[PDB]
């Protein structure tokens, strides 16, 4: 034999597959470099070509048994085969899986934002939205972005995520797995090898006692961005309360490196930039290519092949044909490797030469693997190896040595300072909403968070583990989780939590091999073929070998520590702690941007109507907008003498309780910014309390608008 | 029921003591600054009423509760 | 020829009556465009509770869904319901005399009307 | 109302509707639509026009704009 017949089977596979696989990845290569109508068919063919050979072996693989199987290297490949995944679904269960998948993405691709002043300028969220969210400073036009966005995509996103989940999980547990999420966290769990054995379960525990390590060097950058936000927004953040979601620097605030223009630790103190440099010596995207090739043969890392310098998209095309401009290190295989993108004479080209030429250098030492062992260890493993080269490449000590930094060049304390920040912008920013998102989807597909309870908790883990408050209220008809890319085009994102933590181990780890003597911040483990020997060690492992083991190929270790992250932040931790020294640390749970013009309101039943009592439903709360929109009306157009067209959704409620308690604040019937103050709306409750009562066939007892004192 | 915002009617006579420490250990700092008053019936009967205060501050009250109050 | 009153929406139009002074006479508020607003609204939560109840359908029925037509001094208008999102989905009158019937209590209640004062043509109190 | 994300304008998508279509509902959709988002949009503006136009006639000695 059984053993010896799925090596069998898995050898035939190999083999075939390395060859219809090579067609596929080149077919995609060549469209990828041409964009042409003839070149899509032909990847498309190649691409159905190679999936159903898989399949066909995937049923093949079943025959064979795991148990019996001692081998590791075999079992890993059979096990890889084996999965069946949405096939274990009923054919009508995967197509309207498949369904609710493409419409989901389809929202999220072509959802436009109409501006309220002119509907016909309507914003799809790459091109203008994230310009906004991105760029414009502006209070109303920044909380105008957030809202819609949510309250477009992410609403016709709700019902295709519930049933999104319930398929997703019908098919983990059709693959014998607790939950999606559960079918998610497979990934790292390791069985069969004593001293790497890994848990789905114990990936969520490690995880959060990391995310507790973090926890305090988080808090200290929040409190510092939040003094910022205050000066950028005034009368918007509470010293003391959490941040507006829209003031985050982006839509869903999952990096704050765009705060960093108002957060700039030393304003006089500019960041290395190479780029006129590069362009004064005449570097060109194949001269940072070859410097990154040589940063690799520096820490003895093979140069790339002659081949891939041959087949290697290294700038942008400009000629009558286009090309995909995005960074990508292709992987061919049948050991064919290739570079595509439209890379420019930039010190971030420059960098990003190094990250793509990393992942090449992963590839290639893995390419010895078994076809269905070369991957990175875990998920986590090959971004990580790209993120730890450039970030050596770099260091102001590499550009210096290559000539891209003058060697006269003085790297002050303050300029240092304003690097670690901006690096805690996009880092230490992203760990709080990777692991917050991540722990409500792991939640979510268990079923511990109720459909009734998921914007709910949502929002109350947003605010604490995160310390962000929505700028507006979201119920159940939101998803603004679905919002986010991932989320809507079903991908994970522990990934980029342990990828971070994995990244700074490892870089830690190469610069004790390097002897680094100065902080691990402007740690440059160029130069250093012992530490390119233990990447390497992992490097060509694959994925023969478990994570755990991987780990100690480089870093030495089984699990993932955030210790190699916070030893980089180190220098920039003292000096928030040090500006956080009069400032308050933390965050309040319950402070509320729209909490101020908020007016409480109980709503008493078997007080007054007793026996006979209607029950208080949705309906019954659809009345009540309702009636604080007449009321809000009537008031406008009597005291104001204005004719406002106010409507039950101008009524934003919150915080409802089963005492039939809730806070609401009216707002202008199309510009969710102009929030109506509480002495106004007062005045309107005032005037129409009477008839409100009369709706509700309650009374100023029963009915208690806190505040509205009857007289 | 108002500091805890329970469902009005599920707090009652047959219930109050245990809601008091179980909403107590459920939220202690929001529930310490509740103020409750020592509702005894018994003390009621014993405070007793000064000079002609039976007729005109106990009879008269009493009435007022009573339908027909004008006729009482 | 053609007759200037047949409409397309007349079938499942229920006519209403208001009598605000007949039940207030003094202290007896001017029916305005927000009274108008307050009624559409007031049908459709009727809407939502009967669907939601008889039919256990949560239907979200909005002010925008109840189409009055025919507006007179006397206070006297033709309405029709249709569905959320769809204009030629009209919801029966049969269904909408239902859902009156059932919250017609809590629209007299809004309007401190009675079954006399708002006349609901073709719902009678039993 | 189905699919916000597919949004006719009047000169091709409307007009083919209108003059092909032959469904009750989907002809209702069009006409109604078309004079509920674009037709409000008017509203305030025609209005204004009409002042303004009116004023232009009667100082270039005319009853109004009609005239
Ligand atoms: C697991 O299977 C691999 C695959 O054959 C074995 O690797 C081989 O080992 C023999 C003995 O040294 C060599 O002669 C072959 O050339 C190797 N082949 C390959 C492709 O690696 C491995 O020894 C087996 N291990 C166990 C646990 O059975
Ligand atoms: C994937 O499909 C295979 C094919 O059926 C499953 O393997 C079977 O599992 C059941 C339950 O243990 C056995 O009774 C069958 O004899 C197995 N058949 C074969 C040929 O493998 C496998 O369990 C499925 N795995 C998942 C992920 O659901
Ligand atoms: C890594 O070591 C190489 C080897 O010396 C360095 O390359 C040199 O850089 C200096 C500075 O420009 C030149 O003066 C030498 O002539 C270069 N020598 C060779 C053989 O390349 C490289 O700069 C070093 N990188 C770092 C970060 O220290
Ligand atoms: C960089 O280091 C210098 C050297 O200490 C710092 O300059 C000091 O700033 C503090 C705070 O204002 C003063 O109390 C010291 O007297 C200063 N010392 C000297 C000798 O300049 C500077 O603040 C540091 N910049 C950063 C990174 O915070
Ligand atoms: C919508 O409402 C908001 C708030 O009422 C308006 O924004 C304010 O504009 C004034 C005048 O420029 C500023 O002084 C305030 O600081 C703004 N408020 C905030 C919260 O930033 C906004 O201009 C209105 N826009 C529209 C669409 O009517
Ligand atoms: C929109 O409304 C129209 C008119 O009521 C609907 O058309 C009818 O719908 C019912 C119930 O679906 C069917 O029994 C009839 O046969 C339909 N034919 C007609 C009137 O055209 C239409 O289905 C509704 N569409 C949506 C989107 O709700
Ligand atoms: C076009 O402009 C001329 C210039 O003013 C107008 O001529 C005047 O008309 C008024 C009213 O008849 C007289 O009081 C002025 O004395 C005229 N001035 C001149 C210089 O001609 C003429 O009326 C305008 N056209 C129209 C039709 O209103
Ligand atoms: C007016 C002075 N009188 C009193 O206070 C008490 C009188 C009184 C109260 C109740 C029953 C009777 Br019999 C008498």
């Amino acid at each position: 034999t059984i053993e010896e017949q799925a090596k069998t089977f898995l050898d035939k596979f190999n083999h075939e597959a390395e060859d219809l696989f090579y067609q596929s990845s080149l077919a995609s290569w060549n469209y990828n470099t041409n964009i042409t109508e003839e070149n899509v068919q032909n990847m498309n063919n190649a691409g159905d070509k190679w999936s159903a050979f898989l399949k066909e072996q995937s049923t093949l693989a079943q025959m064979y048994p795991l148990q019996e199987i001692q081998n590791l290297t075999v079992k890993l490949q059979l096990q890889a085969l084996q999965q069946n995944g949405s096939s274990v679904l009923s054919e009508d269960k995967s197509k309207r899986l498949n369904t609710i998948l493409n419409t989901m993405s389809t929202i999220y691709s072509t959802g436009k934002v109409c501006n309220p002043d002119n509907p016909q300028e309507c914003l799809l969220l790459e091109p203008g939205l994230n310009e906004i969210m991105a760029n414009s400073l502006d209070y109303n036009e920044r909380l105008w972005a957030w809202e819609s966005w949510r309250s477009e995509v992410g609403k016709q996103l709700r019902p295709l995520y519930e049933e999104y989940v319930v398929l997703k999980n019908e098919m983990a547990r059709a693959n014998h797995y607790e939950d999606y999420g559960d079918y998610w966290r497979g990934d790292y769990e390791v069985n069969g090898v004593d001293g790497y054995d890994y848990s789905r379960g114990q990936l969520i525990e490690d995880v959060e006692h990391t995310f507790e390590e973090i926890k305090p060097l988080y808090e200290h950058l929040h409190a510092y961005v939040r003094a910022k936000l205050m000066n950028a927004y005034p009368s918007y953040i509470s010293p003391i309360g959490c941040l507006p979601a829209h003031l985050l620097g982006d839509m869903w605030g999952r990096f704050w490196t765009n705060l960093y223009s108002l957060t700039v630790p030393f304003g006089q103190k500019p960041n290395i930039d190479v780029t006129d440099a590069m362009v004064d010596q005449a570097w060109d995207a194949q001269r940072i290519f070859k410097e990154a090739e040589k940063f690799f043969v520096s820490v003895g890392l093979p140069n790339m092949t002659q081949g891939f310098w041959e087949n290697s998209m290294l700038t942008d095309p400009g000629n009558v044909q286009k090309a995909v401009c995005h960074p990508t290190a292709w992987d061919l295989g049948k050991g064919d490797f290739r570079i595509l993108m439209c890379t420019k004479v930039t010190m971030d080209d420059f960098l990003t030469a190094h990250h793509e030429m990393g992942h090449i250098q992963y590839d290639m030492a893995y390419a010895a693997q078994p076809f269905l062992l070369r991957n990175g260890a875990n998920e986590g493993f090959h971004e990580a190896v790209g993120e730890i080269m450039s970030l050596s490449a770099a260091t102001p000590k590499h550009l210096k040595s290559i000539g891209l930094l003058s060697p006269d060049f003085q790297e002050d304390n303050e300029t240092e300072i304003n690097f670690l920040l901006k690096q805690a912008l996009t880092i230490v920013g992203t760990l709080p909403f990777t692991y917050m998102l991540e722990k409500w989807r792991w939640m979510v597909f268990k079923g511990e968070i109720p459909k009734d309870q998921w914007m709910k908790k949502w929002w109350e883990m947003k605010r604490e583990i995160v310390g962000v408050v929505e700028p507006v209220p979201h119920d159940e008809t939101y998803c603004d989780p679905a919002s986010l890319f991932h989320v809507s085009n079903d991908y994970s994102f522990i990934r980029y939590y342990t990828r971070t933590l994995y990244q700074f181990q490892f870089q830690e780890a190469l610069c004790q091999a390097a002897k680094h003597e100065g902080p691990l911040h402007k740690c440059d483990i160029s130069n250093s073929t012992e530490a390119g020997q233990k990447l390497f060690n992992m490097l060509r492992l694959g994925k023969s070998e478990p994570w755990t083991l991987a780990l100690e190929n480089v870093v030495g270790a089984k699990n993932m520590n955030v210790r190699p992250l916070l030893n980089y932040f180190e220098p920039l931790f003292t000096w928030l702690k040090d500006q956080n020294k009069n400032s308050f640390v933390g965050w309040s749970t319950d402070w509320s941007p729209y909490a101020d013009q908020s007016i409480k309101v109980r709503i008493s039943l078997k007080s007054a109507l007793g026996d006979k009592a209607y029950e208080w439903n949705d309906n019954e709360m659809y009345l009540f907008r309702s009636s604080v929109a007449y009321a809000m009306r009537q008031y406008f157009l009597k005291v104001k003498n204005q004719m406002i067209l106010f409507g039950e959704e101008d009524v934003r409620v919150a915080n409802l309780k089963p005492r039939i308690s809730f806070n609401f604040f009216v707002t202008a019937p199309k510009n969710v910014s102009d929030i109506i103050p509480r002495t106004e709306v007062e005045k309107a409750i005032r005037m129409s309390r009477s008839r409100i009562n009369d709706a509700f066939r309650l009374n100023d007892n029963s009915l208690e608008f806190l505040g509205i004192q009857p007289t | 029921i108002n500091g805890f915002d329970l469902p009005e009617g599920n707090v009652t006579q047959e219930n109050f003591v245990d809601m008091q420490q179980r909403c107590n250990a459920s939220d202690p700092a929001a529930y310490a600054q509740l103020v409750f008053q020592t509702c005894d019936i018994n003390a009621f009967l014993s405070e007793a009423v000064e000079g002609t205060g039976l007729a005109f501050i106990v009879f008269t009250e009493a009435i007022t509760k009573m339908p027909l109050s004008p006729l009482w």
